């Protein structure tokens, strides 16, 4: 209940929107996934600007699991594509 | 040893605007035969226009130069193990003198390398007596 | 072979002056081109490329000192740290100039603050009363 | 790059990608040299298509989950039922 | 990692300053662990 | 005490023997370790031998003193292994370091005056004798006479304070106080150049710059101190005063510490910058000093004991890499993570001493001064936020590019890191870590 | 660490404190209960850092 | 392995059982909680209409 | 996978319960559904 | 690990795969263009040919300098470092 | 235009000669086996250095740099010293007449 | 839109966000029952139950605390006892979907 609060949560809304169109728009695998750590940072800033502590804690730990994996994933792919992080020259990596 | 000449021909001008826009329309274009189609339709925009004068091919290279500066990704395409990619030079490799800095305990670890090395040495300074001495 | 031997000097006021200056820096008589006279800038040093920074220079040139850019008795310009490979320097040319990008931003920051502030009181609500906490002096019913 | 092949093994009347660009091309009256170094780019045998990635990416383990999935309400129902 | 914790269990400001202080300064050490001016700019943007 | 004294009195004679040097930074950290065990020190004066006493303030500069002076003979083996002149070397720093406990256990205003201005011969005799560049004589003249053309008057000034008062006692003139405007003018200009101020610092970058290394950490380690503790001293009968005058000096302070801190981010060598960089925490030091509150005297002494050590600490890193690349030139100094990585510890764990740091006594000296200047005035708020993120926008670039990117090419053959280095280093920065614990020590003087 | 590899040094040992620190995290969900335990370093004006 | 213009070496059993186990195993979840709890992906409990209820009772 | 229904059982002691209508409850799947429909095909490209 | 031969095969293959250049009159020691007739545009489409075969940037100097297959394979080696 | 092809390849010539100096002193077998370490002898390097210690040698005062010593230095700390001794004045005089309680003033130091 | 978007078109006919009854509680004359408390105050400040679940039925969240910690942290054993807890908010829930419903008839009686 704050003017804090209201601001943070128009900022984290807004970091939201920026990362999902920037997301969208990258050609960057790592990038991509860094504009995903932004999304998933706006949706936990503005749940606790709403003002919940444990709905904040859940994604966080939630988001701190599944994206490590996605990185661990891209370390992956990235290593056997020998350091070539753009996402065009990759393809078709669900066969190899 | 050939140092490159920094005077560059109207002919490598052109060819070297036809490079960067291949290159960008691989940027833009991710699909190769996509990307094959508008490059052999922006190779025959360069093959219609050939045949004109010199005055008039500098005035519509700075033309293409102004063109290729306003349609260029934001993001292009660029070879990672190159310079200016993704993942250049991300090891610096010592000049090999510091092995030559070990202590004896930590030479006698690679006694056969580190005698190669000696037996080297006296190859490298008889070569610099006789290149530059 | 210090600081006091190697120096700049005064201005060259004549060209006799600016041809010894131009050879004494490395540099071709035609490259060499002083400050100006006025209280802050240099005397007798070049001034070298103020256009674009160190990754605008030819990376796939065989220097002779590949950091840095530059070669063996190359005059070093006097604003380097501002014009180095850190700080302050593009490869390419901006698509833009510095003004649009700025103005792009503070433009979709006010419209945003703008309707986010305007709408700040016409937030929905569920048809749904307040929530209702017990009390020892107020006291509430439910509807059976 | 070991066992490179020849020149002779890619052919573009193979894949049906390339000749819909040469045939667009051929329309346009214009003719193409290097779709001969993109034929094995597109192979069915050892690259797929597209079907059959999506049907092997997006349900891999679709018959072992619902095989699983069987075997846990069949050993649910002997216990908790 | 440890300097994680650091700033994980601590509910003091100056503590909270500890671990803030190690988390951007290790953070800022293992941006520059490779050794290319690309590392360089991103170390000082994240080190800022 | 007569304890100190007397045993580097009796040090003296071990600068004439031959094949001495070593014994004598054994028996500096001796006396160092003795010093670390008379520690029964409160806030008034305690062990007083006639005009000799020593207080929890005297004990911390002391102590520094004893440490810089002992690690100021371990940095300096290039005067070793030439044959320059040894026991001259060591009797300046032993007359030195007795100058400056003499100055610092001081009972009096005027036997600190004394000993204060005694101790600048010394520093004048190490940097124009054993410092490398032609500009030596630049170095010296600039510091002396700064230092001795605003001194002068400050001795009118201590004569007035005794004809007014009677004494020369520092509690006994704490419980007078003056309403005079060139009292006050003469009394603290003297310490307001002594420590780096925006418009006198001058001296300090050209005569950091061509001193030796022991010209260094007895300058930026000890001699920025000499006039923090004069201010702690002269302050406290000069209230009324300075709360009139105090404003242009902390506002002075404060914009120049923003300025300095950009001015290194435009420097081309590291031992310039380290040099620029002891203007901007003393700074931060001058602008707490000045409001007078507890925290702000308890943080300026605990910031002036952990910056004596680390700005010592990396000028000793800047002498390590000038013997071997050449030159003190930034350009020239790049990549040294790849030439010796052993050292890229000790420099980032020293250039993080210099910022705000988890474990060292320099972020709890700052916390302790940001908390009085923040309470002095709230338009602080704006430039100690720009002061205190400059700092390490400028303190990180030396790291950065000394040991970070492509190697310099066209560099020669040098020696590998030794193990005097690395204990030099260590004796740099495990005082800094160790000292918050038992950290009321080193802070409540009051 | 030699004879070893330092990645599997930390690996079991972070497994052992991310086990530890996960048993002590559901002791502390059942009884609702929080610790907080302070060391001084020094005190002046009332206040301790 | 280095491949050229070609697939790549033919993967391991231990691969191709991994893959099917995993994806075995995420699907037996979703299937198995569809199954159990069917009801969260839904309202779990009814929105009756604040439209229905008659004026009769309150009003 | 596991880590959804094991720290949900654990850091809610006190559940919070949701009474929505038909046309907000499965919004955020229908939004997903929309967005897995719509980010796939927008991607492919073919010619002209 | 490559070898000169490999690299030999490289370059053979992606200039036999150009339908503009016959491979008959192909060699490792043909010009490409007194020996072969070529456009000033072609050696750019054979200089990113080669760009994209051996994954890495050839400069336009570098582009210039070479007028044979034997010079690019002499370039490829020179910069992945193989001599046997 | 010819004149520009004439003094690139004059600049090329003397870059030649500059780099063959460098090829030659930057792998001296001898001045390596010294020990003593260093550079090679780079003039722009001393040229850069004595340009950036030695800079009043070149100074005269003009209104050029009046005006940017006064808007750069001298402005901001007036500024500043104004703005601080105005807050502080307006806050001592509020605290010496009496217009704030005991328990309702910043900073107790508590 | 929708509910926000009348308040700014209908302000007198749609009422405010979260608001309290405004008319008589027994104007409808039902002469409607009162809610009385189980757990009084200091089992229910016994149980930590925090400020903003201490509603008219917090007995059930009590021995839904109680069923967690007899069997922890295997809590999902008698999982339907949350549901149960959980429709009971849904009833509380169910009144306030009634609280506000009817003052917009009140609200909407006399307009
Ligand atoms: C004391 C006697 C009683 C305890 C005892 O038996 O000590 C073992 C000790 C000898 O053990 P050790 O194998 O020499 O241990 C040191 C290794 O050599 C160390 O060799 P290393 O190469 O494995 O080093 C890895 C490194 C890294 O290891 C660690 O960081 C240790 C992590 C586990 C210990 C954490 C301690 C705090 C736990 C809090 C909960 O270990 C250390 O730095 C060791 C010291 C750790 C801090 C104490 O004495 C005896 O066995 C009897 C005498
Ligand atoms: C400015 C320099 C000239 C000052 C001249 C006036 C001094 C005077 O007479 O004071 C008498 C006043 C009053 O003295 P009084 O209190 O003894 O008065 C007794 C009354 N009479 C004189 C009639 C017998 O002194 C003071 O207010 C106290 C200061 C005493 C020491 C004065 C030193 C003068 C130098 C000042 C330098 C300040 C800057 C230093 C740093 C920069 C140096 C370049
Ligand atoms: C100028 C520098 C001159 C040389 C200084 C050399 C180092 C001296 C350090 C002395 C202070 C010190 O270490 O005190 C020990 C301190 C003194 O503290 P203490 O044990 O007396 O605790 C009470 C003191 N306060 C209130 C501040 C907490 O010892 C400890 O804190 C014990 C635990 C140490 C932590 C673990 C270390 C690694 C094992
Ligand atoms: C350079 C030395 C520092 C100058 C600025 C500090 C200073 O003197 O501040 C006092 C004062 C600060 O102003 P002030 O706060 O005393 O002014 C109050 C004004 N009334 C009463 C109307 C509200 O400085 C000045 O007034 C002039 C500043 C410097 C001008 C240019 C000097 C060039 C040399
Ligand atoms: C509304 C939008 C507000 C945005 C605010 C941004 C604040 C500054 C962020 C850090 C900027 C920075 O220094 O980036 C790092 C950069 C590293 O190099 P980089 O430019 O990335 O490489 C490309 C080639 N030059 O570094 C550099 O290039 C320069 C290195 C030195 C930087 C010195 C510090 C300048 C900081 C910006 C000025 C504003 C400071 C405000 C401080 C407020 C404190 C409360
Ligand atoms: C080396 C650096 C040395 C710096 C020395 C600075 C000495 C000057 C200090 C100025 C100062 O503090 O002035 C305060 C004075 C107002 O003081 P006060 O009595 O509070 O105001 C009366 C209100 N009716 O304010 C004034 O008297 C105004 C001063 C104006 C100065 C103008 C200078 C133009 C050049
Ligand atoms: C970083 C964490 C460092 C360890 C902290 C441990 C801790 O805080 O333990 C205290 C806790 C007290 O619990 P308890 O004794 O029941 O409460 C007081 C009433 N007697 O004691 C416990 O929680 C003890 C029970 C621990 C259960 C998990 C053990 C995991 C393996 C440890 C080896
Ligand atoms: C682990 C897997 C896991 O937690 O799965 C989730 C599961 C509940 O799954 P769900 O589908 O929500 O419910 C089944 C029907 N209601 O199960 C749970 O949510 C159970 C609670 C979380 C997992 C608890 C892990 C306990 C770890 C070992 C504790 C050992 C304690 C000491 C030894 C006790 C020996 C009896
Ligand atoms: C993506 C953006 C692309 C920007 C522009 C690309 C297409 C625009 C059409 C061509 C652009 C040009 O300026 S072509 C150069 C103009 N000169 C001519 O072709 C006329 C004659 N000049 C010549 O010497 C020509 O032979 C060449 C083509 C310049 C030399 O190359 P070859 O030796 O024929």
């Amino acid at each position: 209940t704050s003017w804090l609060g209201q601001l943070m949560l128009l900022l984290s809304g807004l970091t939201m929107f920026m990362a999902g169109l920037g997301a969208n728009f990258e050609f960057d695998l790592k990038k991509i996934i860094a504009l995903s750590t932004l999304s998933q940072l706006g949706l936990m800033m503005s749940i606790l600007s709403m003002g919940f502590l444990k709905l904040a804690m859940f994604h966080l730990l939630t988001h701190a699991l599944f994206k490590a994996l996605l990185f661990m994933c891209a370390g992956a792919i990235i290593h056997n594509m020998n350091n070539s992080q753009d996402i065009r020259l990759m393809g078709g990596l669900s066969i190899h | 040893a050939q140092v490159p000449l920094a005077i560059v021909s109207h002919k490598r001008q052109v060819c070297s605007l036809y490079k960067r826009a291949l290159r960008n329309l691989e940027s833009w274009y991710d699909r190769r035969n996509v990307y094959r189609y508008r490059a052999v339709q922006l190779r025959a925009r360069f093959d219609e226009n050939r045949s004109k004068d010199l005055g008039e091919g500098i005035r519509l290279l700075a033309c293409g130069q102004r063109e290729l500066f306003e349609t260029r990704h934001f993001q292009p395409r660029n070879f990672a193990n190159s310079a200016g990619g993704c993942a250049f030079e991300r090891e610096v490799i010592p000049p090999d003198w510091v092995l030559d800095y070990w202590h004896p305990l930590e030479k006698a670890q690679y006694p056969e390398y580190f005698a190669k090395r000696e037996q080297r040495k006296k190859e490298f300074v008889t070569w610099w007596e006789k290149q530059y001495g | 072979g210090w600081n006091k031997d190697y120096k700049p000097g005064p201005y060259p006021q004549t060209e006799k002056e600016r041809l010894a200056a131009a050879k004494k820096y490395y540099l071709l008589p035609e490259e060499y081109k002083p400050y100006a006279d006025d209280g802050l800038g240099y005397g007798d040093y070049p001034k070298l490329g103020y256009g674009l920074g160190v990754e605008a220079k030819d990376s796939y040139y065989p220097w002779d000192y590949p950091e840095h850019k530059r070669n063996q008795h190359e005059p070093i310009s006097a604003d380097h740290d501002l014009y180095s490979e850190d700080r302050w320097s593009q490869a390419e040319p901006p698509r833009y100039s510095n003004a649009y990008y700025f103005a792009c931003f503070l433009g979709v920051m006010s419209g945003c603050l703008a309707l986010y502030y305007w709408l700040d009181d016409k937030k929905m609500y569920r048809p749904v009363a307040a929530k209702q906490y017990p009390s020892p002096g107020v006291k509430h019913y439910t509807f059976e | 790059p070991y066992t490179v092949p020849h020149a002779s093994t890619y052919k573009v009347e193979s894949v049906p990608q390339l000749v819909e660009v040469k045939e667009a091309l051929g329309r346009q009256g214009l003719k193409d040299p290097w779709l001969r170094n993109e034929v094995w780019r597109y192979e069915p045998k050892a690259f797929g298509t597209h079907r059959s990635r999506l049907n092997t990416f997006l349900f891999r383990g679709l018959g072992v989950g619902f095989c699983a999935f069987l075997a846990t309400v069949a050993v649910e129902y002997a216990l908790g039922i | 990692v440890l300097s994680m914790m650091l700033l994980i269990i601590s509910p003091n400001l100056i503590s909270i300053l500890l671990g803030w202080d190690g988390l951007g300064l290790v953070s800022y050490c293992l941006v520059i662990y490779f050794q290319n001016i690309k590392s360089y700019n991103a170390g000082m943007l994240t080190a800022l | 005490m007569l304890k100190i004294i007397f045993f580097l009195l009796f040090l003296i004679p071990f600068c004439f023997i031959n094949n001495m040097y070593w014994m004598v930074q054994i028996m500096m950290f001796f006396i160092s370790f003795i010093f670390l065990l008379m520690n029964n020190f409160m806030n008034y004066w305690s062990e007083i031998s006639y005009f000799l006493g020593c207080d929890m303030l005297s004990y911390g500069l002391i102590l520094l003193s004893l440490w810089i002076c002992s690690l100021m003979l371990l940095a300096s083996e290039m005067i070793n292994k030439h044959n320059n002149y040894k026991n001259l070397f060591l009797l300046n720093i032993i007359i030195l370091l007795l100058l400056l406990i003499l100055t610092f256990s001081s009972m009096s205003l005027f036997m600190f005056y004394l000993f204060f201005e005694s101790s600048l011969i010394p520093t004048l005799f190490l940097i124009l004798g054993w410092g490398y560049q032609p500009e030596r004589l630049q170095a010296g003249l600039y510091l002396l006479f700064y230092t001795l053309l605003v001194s002068l008057p400050m001795l009118i000034g201590i004569f007035y304070v005794m004809n007014k008062i009677g004494s020369m006692n520092f509690y006994l003139m704490n419980n007078f106080m003056f309403n005079y405007d060139l009292l006050y003018f003469c009394l603290l200009c003297a310490f307001l150049v002594k420590m780096p101020m925006f418009l006198v610092h001058l001296w300090l970058p050209k005569a950091h710059v061509e001193a030796p290394v022991s010209g260094s950490m007895i300058l930026a380690g000890i001699m920025l101190k000499l006039g923090g503790y004069g201010m702690l001293r002269v302050i406290s009968f000069l209230q009324l005063m300075n709360l009139k005058y105090s404003f242009v000096w902390i506002s002075i302070s404060l914009v120049g510490g923003v300025l300095v801190s950009l001015v290194c981010l435009r420097q081309t060598d590291l031992k310039a910058l380290i040099a620029y960089s002891s203007v901007a925490h003393m700074g931060i030091v001058l602008s707490g000093l000045l409001t007078m509150t507890y925290w702000g005297l308890c943080g300026s002494y605990t910031l002036m004991i952990a910056h004596g050590l680390c700005s010592s600490g990396l000028f000793c890193l800047a002498n390590v890499s000038y013997e071997r690349l050449g030159s003190r030139s930034m350009l020239i100094n790049k990549g040294l993570l790849n030439f010796m990585p052993s050292m890229t510890l000790w420099w980032f764990l020293l250039s993080s001493a210099n910022m705000a740091a988890p474990p060292t006594l320099n972020l709890l000296g700052e916390i302790s001064l940001l908390n009085s200047i923040v309470s002095w005035s709230w338009i602080s708020m704006i430039l100690l936020s720009f002061l205190s993120f400059f700092s390490a926008a400028y303190t990180l670039y030396l790291y950065s590019f000394s040991q970070h990117g492509k190697l310099f090419s066209g560099v020669y053959s040098f020696s590998s890191g030794k193990i005097r280095e690395y204990l030099l280093m260590l004796l740099h920065w495990l005082p800094l870590n160790l000292l918050i614990l038992k950290s009321e020590s080193f802070m409540l003087w009051l | 660490m030699k004879y070893l590899s330092i990645c599997s040094i930390s690996f079991v040992n972070l497994i052992s404190m991310s086990l530890s620190c996960f048993l002590l995290s559901l002791y502390f969900l059942l009884n609702d209960m929080i610790y907080f335990i302070e060391w001084e370093l020094v005190s002046l004006n009332s206040m301790s850092i | 392995v280095v491949s050229y213009r070609n697939g790549p070496p033919p993967h391991s059993k231990a691969t191709k059982i991994g893959a099917l186990t995993v994806g075995g195993a995420m699907w037996w979840w979703v299937i198995w909680h569809l199954w159990h709890e069917p009801d969260h992906i839904t309202g779990e409990f009814d929105y009756p209409n604040s439209r229905k209820w008659s004026n009769t009772e309150l009003g | 996978i596991i880590g959804g229904s094991m720290l949900n059982w654990l850091i809610f002691p006190f559940p919070y319960m949701i009474c929505l209508p038909i046309y907000m409850k499965l919004l955020t799947l229908f939004v997903c559904i929309v967005g897995g429909l719509f980010g796939y095909l927008i991607s492919l490209s073919n010619l002209f | 690990p490559l070898s000169l031969k490999l690299i030999n095969e490289r370059v053979l293959l992606v200039l036999k795969l150009y339908d503009k250049i016959d491979p008959s009159k192909l060699n490792v020691e043909s010009h490409f263009i007194n020996d072969l007739g070529l456009d000033s545009l072609d050696h750019v489409e054979v200089i990113m040919a080669m760009e994209d075969e051996f994954g890495f940037e050839i400069p336009d100097s570098d582009a210039e300098k070479l007028l044979k297959p034997a010079d690019i394979i002499k370039y490829v080696a020179d910069k992945e470092d193989v001599y046997e | 235009s010819n004149e520009e092809q004439e003094f690139i390849k004059r600049k090329h010539e003397a870059t030649l000669k500059l780099r063959q100096e460098f090829l030659k002193q930057s792998s001296n077998p001898y001045r390596h086996a010294t020990g003593e370490g260093g550079t090679v002898f780079d003039a722009g390097l001393a040229r850069f250095q004595a340009m950036r210690v030695s800079n009043y040698e070149h100074f005269k005062p003009t209104g050029k740099s009046f005006r940017t010593g006064l808007f750069a230095v001298v402005l901001p700390i007036a500024l500043y010293a104004w703005a601080l001794k105005a807050e502080r004045d307006g806050r001592e005089e509020k605290y010496r007449t009496g217009q704030v309680a005991y328990k309702d003033r910043q900073f107790k130091f508590i | 839109m929708g509910n926000a978007l009348t308040h700014y078109m209908k302000p007198d006919v749609m009422p405010g966000p979260d608001v309290v009854p405004t008319f008589d509680p027994l104007l409808g004359f039902k002469s409607r029952k009162e809610r009385v408390m189980i757990a009084t105050q200091e089992e229910m400040e016994s149980a930590k139950l925090p400020l903003e679940f201490r509603d008219y039925c917090a007995h059930l969240a009590i021995a839904y605390q109680a069923c967690r910690s007899d069997t922890f942290p295997f809590v999902y054993k008698c999982a339907h006892q949350k549901h149960e807890y959980l429709t009971c908010e849904y009833e509380d829930y169910v009144l306030r979907m009634k609280e506000f419903e009817r003052e917009r008839r009140l609200l909407e009686r006399q307009k």
